[PDB]
RNA sequence: AAAUAUGUAAGAAGUCCUUGUUACUUAAUUGAACGUGGACAUUUGAAUGAAGAGCUUUUAGUGGGCCAUUUUUGGUAAGCA
RNA sequence: GAAUACUGCCAGCUGGGACUGAGGACUGCGACGUAAGUCAAGGAUGCUGGCAUAAUGGUUAUAUGCCGCCCGUCUUGAAAC
């Protein structure tokens, strides 16, 4: 019973073909990224020269960023946000937008910054600050193997299935967003471009729907 | 901030009873989109009963300036909130751009009237394509044949504390 | 015992994603767009530019 | 001194309505209730025996005796920091069902009837419910639309 | 030497502190309180229903 | 700072490696947490958490709950387990030909159990019979038969037995529990 | 006649079919309540989160409070009540 | 008919600076290689110099920069005139 060359070269072999599968998925996932946002950007130019005006889809996702301290919050938002997991300063999580979930983030409005994030930052999200939750514990990601082991009932075998799952928003987005771990974000490293904070981003401040700048907000900070 | 043009164009949201709203648009000077998409539907509900949940913003598109180098003279209206009453106000400002025109206006109207951007509404701003329509003379000041002036009194900032010579303020 | 991060450390970069070395190979990231020659409407433009 | 009787501040609360004073109409007497039914209390000015407390005027809760002409009613009530359970004997006069109750029986006979009628194809039947979605992609055309431009309206008197 | 007379400050927190818990709901709840007439029958009845299944499954 | 959704730092509350300064039983809970760790049955768990019981929680059963939970059909030939102490019962009169695995047992049911036939038998030969608990069954006895149970929860309307020291007339049977004395509870 | 607060429901302890018990009830196997047997399972019946869920015993200290935003009473008012 | 600005993307390249080197046979996921093998791939190694002593360091006194109200108690509130 050598044991050590003849198990070892299957699981070398098991390995190949679950990096070939990887591979492909990738391959699909990236194709049907770039057709679908020229197709958005097409449909815009045959509107307008059609002479007709085309509204684009309301955005599905959001992530939302807490903002204020935990001294003095009310406790109704307290709860929203315990509920949202942000239980700390300069922590996020994606949110799938709906009716019910839209009422939280109103509910929220000034102890948060949220938008729509884009395929660029939820990538560089998940790349630099990935973490799942495995029995209750935050197990920093690294490798396929692991989100395979506890996302593979559900599809979901590599980082970039969790990162399709997440951006278009599947069937399993509830078990794909829960079993990541909230974000840690840091300070953002040019500042927050205001001079006061808590002010809505409409009057000048940050908290609140700045709808498409959490991009820059959120690659800053990460 | 630096103001950027936009037109937003809205309406309500379709139902079965009417299809087809009136597809409303405005023209708002403001710093990015959703600060204009906020005053669009801001001055829509001063207007129109609709709201932003009952409505929809169907475009938004930036109008930069057709000539943004030649020199023109801007008549602009203005509604502004003071500490007793609101009050029409109608201000003229030669300036090169509308977007340009509209942030003298603010700065101006801040520190002539102490009034903020809460508190002006713009109603409207339109170039003055003849002379002797101006009616203001501090722009009709500079609309003179041959225009020349002197600047008097040059100080130039030094990069030293310490300086070798006694200055010189000729131009 | 040490997290190397991806967007550096192109080893683990490529461990955890094997479609990004012919990402780099066929250079995905600066794709040139194929063009189309479509003109707005004039209702379109008269819109823009009323006052 | 002060004065907390049984129907103390009910003044706005038991009195009768707008126009429909008098007698009670016969639908009253003449609905069923039976031991498990949810009920909603609003009680009856007119009728001064087997009357609730003002606490339990707007409460819901379930039957649990039905006796001549009175029903027995379990309320969860709020004391300190946990719900007690309290039993009320009411004349029917002061309770109606619940309609939240019938709605939701409903669902269910139509929900089964869904998956029932969809088990012969097997098509992915997704019988739960779904909130408010994000409105989609649309083309909004200006062909007798043409947009209408608006302006701020200055200030006026109007007196 | 007056005093303080009355407040629900802080009521609220101390009553939150270990929750509202709901009461336990049960299968077969408690029969007091229901008609006598209707118990006396129904005692009978499972009687002779527990006889029934008795000699069904005896 | 953590806006924190429950107490930190608190214990698990359960209680392991038990109380009692018995190396014997030492011993037994080392054989047990083996035995739980890598047998994979529940019952190794059960009986490994069973040991780690204070006394009340470890009532004696009687050779009369031993008979009567061998009269259930399909269970005459398994063997009773008793995480505890094993008392017997002259009340009853005919006993089978059981095995009987426990901590302890009296001399009276000792007697009993080789005089019916059977065996008695302890937990590390239980161990060793049977490693994952093959045709087992587990008897406890009455928790809440004690006298100190009667007295919790005193209070109005609930019958529940007063912390008193002599009984009879004129020891608490007065006013607050006959009507014609003011009350009744 | 609002806004904010507030009760209940969103299933398996459920739904449907068939027929057993009774001293209750009905003109009447009519109904009432509890049942036997059978069918419907992971989109099992909205969202989000769960950090374990539930239960019991015993005992400490405390039972002078005060301030801020908003609502509000007496007072001309108060760092007043 | 172009350019440029603005905004956004690159799993494009590349220069300078600072702090950290935890772990201690091997095991894993990978990459470059036909292969042997190699590697920046589950945490620092290689080369060199000076000194080998009060030189670094510890302790203690002093000086300097910034900070620092008297303890215990009652109290809503104590440095309390
Ligand atoms: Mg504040
Ligand atoms: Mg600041």
């Amino acid at each position: 019973a050598e044991q050590v060359a003849a198990e070892r070269a299957a699981r070398k072999a098991a390995n190949k073909e679950k990096r070939a599968i990887i591979l492909e998925r990738n391959a699909a996932y990236q194709k049907e990224y770039e057709t679908a946002e020229r197709n958005i950007i097409q449909a815009k130019r045959d509107a307008k020269a059609a002479g007709s005006y085309y509204v684009e889809a309301q955005h599905k996702l959001v992530f939302v960023v807490r903002i204020k301290g935990i001294n003095k919050i009310p406790p109704k938002p307290r709860k929203v946000l315990q509920l949202l997991r942000l239980t700390r300063i300069n922590s996020g999580t994606f949110v799938k937008v709906t009716k019910a979930t839209l009422e939280l983030l109103k509910l929220i409005e000034p102890y948060v910054a949220y938008g729509y994030p884009s395929y660029s930052t939820i990538r560089q999200l998940v790349y630099k600050r990935g973490f799942g939750k495995i029995n209750k514990q935050r197990v920093p990601l690294s490798d396929n193997a692991i989100i395979e082991a506890n996302l593979g009932k559900y599809g979901i075998l590599s980082i970039d299935d969790l990162i399709h799952e997440i951006i278009t928003v599947g069937p399993h987005f509830k078990q794909a967003n829960n079993f990541l771990w909230p974000f840690k974000l840091s300070n953002p490293s040019g500042g927050w471009g205001v001079p006061r904070k808590f002010k809505h981003f409409i009057q000048g401040g940050s908290f609140g729907n700045r709808e498409e700048f959490i991009n820059k907000l959120v690659k800053s900070m990460n | 901030a630096h103001f950027k043009e936009y037109q937003v164009i809205g309406r309500r949201l379709p139902t079965e009873s009417v299809p087809e709203p009136k597809l409303f648009r405005m023209r708002i000077f403001a710093s990015n989109e959703v600060i204009a998409k906020s005053r669009y539907w801001y001055f829509l509900q001063k207007l129109h009963k609709v709201k932003k949940a009952s409505g929809e913003i169907v475009s938004i598109n930036q109008i930069n300036e057709a000539h943004p180098t030649k020199v023109k003279n801007f008549g602009v209206w203005v509604r502004y909130d003071s500490r007793s009453g609101t009050h029409n106000m109608y201000k003229e400002i030669r300036d090169v751009s509308r977007v340009a025109a509209v942030e003298t206006l603010y700065q101006d109207m801040a520190a002539r009237h102490r009034a903020r951007f809460r508190s002006i509404h713009i109603l409207k701003v339109a170039e003055i394509e003849k002379t002797a329509d101006v009616k203001r003379q501090y722009v009709k000041q500079f609309l003179t044949k041959d225009l020349k002036f002197p600047l008097p009194h040059r100080v130039q900032k030094s990069t030293k504390t310490f300086s070798y010579k006694r200055p010189s303020t000729f131009y | 015992v040490l997290k190397k991060n991806p967007l550096k450390n192109k080893q683990v970069l490529l461990r955890l994603n094997p479609y990004a070395k012919v990402f780099a190979a066929e250079k995905l990231g600066s794709k040139k767009a194929e063009k189309t020659g479509t003109k707005p409407a004039a209702v379109f433009t008269e819109t823009l530019k009323h006052d | 001194g002060k004065s907390h009787g049984y129907r103390s501040r009910t003044r706005y609360m038991f009195q009768r309505d707008f126009r429909k004073h008098g007698a009670v109409h016969l639908s009253t007497y003449l609905k069923v209730y039976k031991v498990g039914d949810i009920v909603d209390i609003k009680a009856n000015g007119s009728i001064q025996k087997g009357m609730p407390h003002k606490f339990y005027q707007g409460k819901t809760g379930v039957v649990y005796n039905v006796t001549k002409s009175s029903v027995g009613v379990i309320i969860n009530k709020m004391v300190g920091n946990r719900y007690l359970e309290k039993r009320l004997n009411l004349r029917v006069e002061h309770i109606k069902h619940s309609k939240c109750r019938q709605e939701f029986l409903e669902r269910v006979k139509a929900n089964a009837a869904k998956r029932a009628e969809a088990k012969a194809q097997g098509v992915a039947v997704q019988l739960k419910r779904q909130p408010a979605q994000p409105r989609e992609s649309r083309i909004v055309s200006t062909e007798g639309n043409v947009p209408q431009t608006l302006a701020p309206v200055p200030y006026e008197t109007f007196i | 030497a007056k005093s303080k007379n009355h407040t629900a400050h802080n009521q609220t927190r101390k009553a939150h502190r270990n929750g509202i818990k709901k009461p336990k709901t049960y299968k077969y709840p408690s029969l007091k309180g229901v008609d006598p007439k209707f118990r006396r029958n129904h005692k009978h009845a499972l009687h002779g229903t527990a006889k029934a299944l008795a000699a069904a499954k005896k | 700072g953590i806006d924190h959704t429950s107490k930190q730092h608190k214990r698990s509350g359960h209680r392991t490696a038990p109380k009692s300064d018995n190396v014997y039983l030492k011993l037994l809970v080392k054989l047990y947490t083996f035995l739980a760790r890598r047998t994979d049955a529940p019952f190794n768990k059960v009986v490994l958490k069973a040991l780690f019981l204070s006394k009340i929680n470890r009532p004696p059963v009687s050779v009369s709950r031993i008979a009567r939970a061998l009269k259930q059909e399909g269970a005459a030939n398994k063997t009773v387990v008793v995480v505890g102490t094993v008392t017997d019962d002259a009340r009853i009169f005919e006993f089978p030909k059981t095995t009987v695995a426990a901590l302890r047992f009296t001399a009276g049911a000792r007697a009993k159990i080789v005089k019916a036939g059977g065996e008695c038998i302890t937990l590390d030969q239980l161990a060793v019979r049977a490693p994952k608990g093959q045709n087992t069954l587990i008897l406890r006895g009455p928790r809440n038969s004690r006298e100190a149970v009667r007295h919790f929860g005193m209070g109005p309307h609930k019958g529940k037995a007063p912390r008193i020291l002599s009984t009879g007339r004129k020891f608490e049977r007065a006013r607050g529990r006959r009507r014609s004395k003011g009350f009744k509870v």
